[PDB]
């Protein structure tokens, strides 16, 4: 389980580290959820964790850990380990461990300033807010590691392709490939933003940075990145969940198509974060807007492919008429439940994002509590639940340590409570956002400022309690799954529950075109030059670097 | 079975997209529309318009609060606002009603957000650049301002007042 | 067998849940114009 899958070991470390970050980061969830209920439980937190200086030190830690660190580490896990298991190949073990250390040494550096109130700038870290040099350098080493995750997986792909000249890229790998490529093109924004700017600044080598270019480069990445968070779930949802659901993945071509489109359309859409920015052409905003509606398409596709599989599943599990099939599914299995309730919260998370996405309609909600409400249904719910409810098939598969009845029911509680608790937050936050309460604010330290949002503040108070319980019940879970000195004489050589994939004739024609990964990668690159090219070139000739500020 | 359900999946996966696409197109047709009408004023100006934040309130239009408001058309008034670490100058901003108010906004420190509670004036303000936006207050009264981009430890407490006289 | 209604079902709620949300904000959009 170690010296024949040391790919298991190294995969486990991306997960554990992944899960540390998630814990430490979520700690602040409650206090913030309570904050948006006008309860100020920070005197407590501050007393309980003595290092915390501000609400915003916590927001920083919450975001930077739960959305930069837990995610990337989980992505790295799934999007290397799953393909490697399908191909039955060992990835380059050097470069596999380099990566890991690259993220560890990355994280430690970045945390040093963060924990010391020296980089309280949030996970967007917008200039001219100016953090400690080690936070920029840190995040930079943390991200560049993904570039090794790219190389490693591109290599597995190359190697499988060599011993199968002509043949079509197997499914999970095709997914993982378009994913790494899409992330490579996406990552260029923030990598540029770093190298050409944030590092120079933070060290001392220059004295100004241009807010428009920085937030622009930065956003060329921070939209793709949410697709980067999601796809590893999406992998799991298409190719593993169908099996545990009792049925089969009902289409291989849609799975690839859906993934392709992500390669195609994840990157050129960042002016969806810059709708309220100065110095960017309405023409180009409206352009990015449309291509953003175009990126709804894969996810729309998915709903129906996935819904189909789980109906099929149902119809096999001993299903029934209009609804029945839902009752029929393995509801006592945390690994089915977690990502299904995930999808449940995704339904409304999506209708947020289309609303979000649509230009004129975005100034109804930009920078209100709606956006947190929106993304929490996306990434804190689904992506996280999938990740969570997957410890239960992946962690036995990585340690050969089986899962009891006690733990299976503990999970089921953690899961159902993390769900509704999130659901509830999403009523509150969307609702306050409409009623104009802003995001990113310590609003319980201005008790009288938002009196007209008494009602949804109840929800936000309630979420924070419910979800505090959930989290601790979770830490209880995770540590029990991993410490019980139990080791099975076989289950470690009892692989991932990959799904049977319905297929046939018409696939060959359609599948082959899609397996043209060079051509579609080139299209994608070209797309990006079109979209960001004229805006970027324009800004770069007209640079206006302003000095930095520390307002904490 | 089995294959009697590899065609029939694709069948309505086509049909779904026709419907996915038509719909998203109606959105596109309704958004396209807002462009043609008055509501479009709140889209910032596309044209770069650079300034120096370290001087901004000590020369040029942003210097004296008593100068913020200038007449600029037959029914148009330009208002040069200043968002800055934990406030807005002028405070309050005083503007006439039913006249096309044309805000020009910037900051001397960090990015703030400029959000006229009750309207669509929801523009990001950026150091060194000038945020130009156009709105007409048809219904008079006291309009509040919230900085909705985090700007430091006094972010929660950064409010302004728009005073639309009649 | 045949048609996937539970799917069609789901991609229905979805399609309506979209509408409400969107058309709905379109309201508030003009109410604030
Ligand atoms: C991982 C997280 C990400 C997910 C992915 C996400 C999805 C979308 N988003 Fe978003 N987003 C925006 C547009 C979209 C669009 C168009 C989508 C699309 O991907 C939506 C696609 C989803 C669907 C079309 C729904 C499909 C439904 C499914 C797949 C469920 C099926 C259910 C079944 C099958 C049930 C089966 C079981 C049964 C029992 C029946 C826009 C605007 O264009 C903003 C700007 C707001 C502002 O003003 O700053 C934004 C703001 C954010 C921010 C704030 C960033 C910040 O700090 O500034 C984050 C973190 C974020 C994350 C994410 N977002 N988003
Ligand atoms: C314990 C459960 C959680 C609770 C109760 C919670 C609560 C909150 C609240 C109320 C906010 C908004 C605070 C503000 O407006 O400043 C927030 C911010 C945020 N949360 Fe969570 N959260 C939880 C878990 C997560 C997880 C697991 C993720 C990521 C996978 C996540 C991602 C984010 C992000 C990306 C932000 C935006 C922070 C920023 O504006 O810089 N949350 N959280
Ligand atoms: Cu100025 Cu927040
Ligand atoms: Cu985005």
């Amino acid at each position: 389980v170690y010296e024949a899958y040391p790919e298991k070991k190294a995969t486990l470390y991306f997960l554990v580290l992944g899960f540390l970050a998630l814990i430490v980061g979520s700690l602040f969830g409650p206090f913030q959820a309570l904050n948006y209920g006008n309860v100020d439980a920070y005197p407590l937190l501050k007393r309980l964790l003595p290092f915390v200086q501000s609400y915003y030190q916590g927001l920083t830690l919450h975001g930077v850990l739960n959305a930069i660190v837990f995610t990337q580490l989980f992505a790295q896990a799934i999007m290397v380990y799953l393909p490697a298991r399908e191909l039955n190949m060992r990835p380059n073990m050097g470069l596999m461990w380099l990566s890991w250390w690259m993220a560890f040494i990355g994280l430690v550096v970045a945390a040093l300033p963060l924990l010391a109130n020296e980089a309280t700038v949030l996970y967007t870290f917008y200039p001219p807010l100016k953090g400690h040099w080690a936070f920029y350098l840190g995040a930079s080493v943390f991200v560049l590691s993904t570039w090794v995750s790219i190389y490693i997986v591109l290599d597995l792909w190359r190697r499988w392709k060599a011993a199968n000249p002509g043949k079509v890229t197997p499914l999970v790998t095709y997914m993982a490939v378009v994913f790494w490529l899409m992330w490579f093109l996406a990552s260029l924004g923030l990598v540029l933003e770093a190298v050409l700017f944030l590092l120079p600044w933070s060290f001392g080598l220059v004295e100004g940075v241009d807010p428009l270019v920085a937030r622009t480069l930065f956003w060329w990445t921070g939209h793709p990145i949410v697709y980067f968070w999601l796809l590893p779930a999406y992998a799991i949802i298409y190719t593993i969940l169908p099996k545990q659901a009792g049925g089969k993945l009902v289409s291989d071509p849609m799975a690839r198509l859906a993934f392709l489109l992500f390669l195609l359309l994840s990157t050129p859409v960042g002016f969806h974060h810059q709708f309220a920015d100065p110095g960017i052409d309405p023409t180009w905003k409206m352009i990015h807007s449309v291509l953003t509606l175009f990126v709804a398409v894969p996810s729309l596709m998915t709903a129906f492919t996935v819904a189909a599989s789980l109906e099929f599943a149902g119809r096999l599990r001993g299903g029934r008429g209009l609804f029945g099939w839902i009752r029929a599914l393995p509801w006592d299995n945390p690994a089915f439940v977690a990502p299904v309730l995930g999808l449940l919260g995704f339904i409304p998370g999506g209708a947020g994002g289309i609303v979000n996405a649509s230009f004129t309609l975005d100034y109804v909600v930009h920078n209100t509590a709606w956006v947190p409400g929106h993304f929490h249904l996306q990434v804190a719910s689904l992506v996280t639940l999938t990740a969570m409810g997957s410890l239960y098939w992946l962690l036995p598969n990585l340690t050969g340590k089986p899962i009891s009845d006690a733990q299976r029911r503990l999970g089921l509680a953690v899961v159902w409570l993390w769900f509704l608790g999130m659901m509830i937050m999403a009523v509150g936050l969307h609702w306050a956002g409409l009623l104009n309460v802003p995001r990113r604010a310590y609003i319980a330290q201005v008790p009288d400022a938002y009196p007209h949002a008494a009602v949804p503040m109840v929800f936000n108070v309630l979420a924070g309690i419910v979800l505090l319980v959930a989290l601790l019940l979770f830490i209880y879970g995770l540590f029990s799954v991993l410490l019980s000195r139990e080791r099975k004489p076989e289950l470690a050589e009892a692989p991932l529950p990959f799904a049977e994939v319905i297929s046939g004739p018409e696939d060959r024609r359609l599948v082959l075109a899609m397996d043209r990964i060079g051509f579609w990668f080139a299209v994608a690159a070209i797309l990006v030059v079109l979209a960001y090219g004229p805006t970027l070139v324009q800004l770069f000739g007209h640079l206006n670097p302003v000095p930095g500020w520390r307002l904490w | 079975d089995e294959h009697k359900a590899h065609k029939a999946i694709l069948a309505y996966e086509k049909g779904w997209l026709a419907f996915s696409l038509a719909m998203l197109f109606v959105f596109i047709a309704l958004i396209a529309y807002t462009l043609a009408t008055h509501t479009a004023g709140v889209i910032p100006a596309g044209k770069l318009e650079r300034v120096d934040p370290t001087t901004v309130r000590q020369e040029g239009p942003w210097a004296d609060p008593a100068q913020a408001v200038v007449q600029t058309g037959p029914n148009q008034y330009t208002v040069y606002v200043l968002a800055f670490a934990f406030g807005y100058q002028p405070n309050p901003i005083e503007v006439p009603q039913g006249a096309e108010i044309v805000f020009k906004i910037t900051s001397p420190d960090v990015i703030h957000g400029f959000h006229v509670e009750g309207t669509n004036i929801n523009v990001e303000v950026l150091p060194g650049e000038v945020s130009t936006v156009r709105y007409t207050f048809k219904r008079p009264g006291e309009y509040r301002i919230i900085c909705n981009q985090y700007c430091g430890l006094g972010h929660q407490n950064m409010f302004g007042t728009i005073v639309v006289k009649e | 067998e045949e048609k996937p209604k539970g799917a069609l079902a789901v991609i229905l709620v979805l399609t309506l849940t979209i509408l409400v949300f969107w058309l709905g904000v379109y309201a508030v959009f003009f109410a604030r114009g």
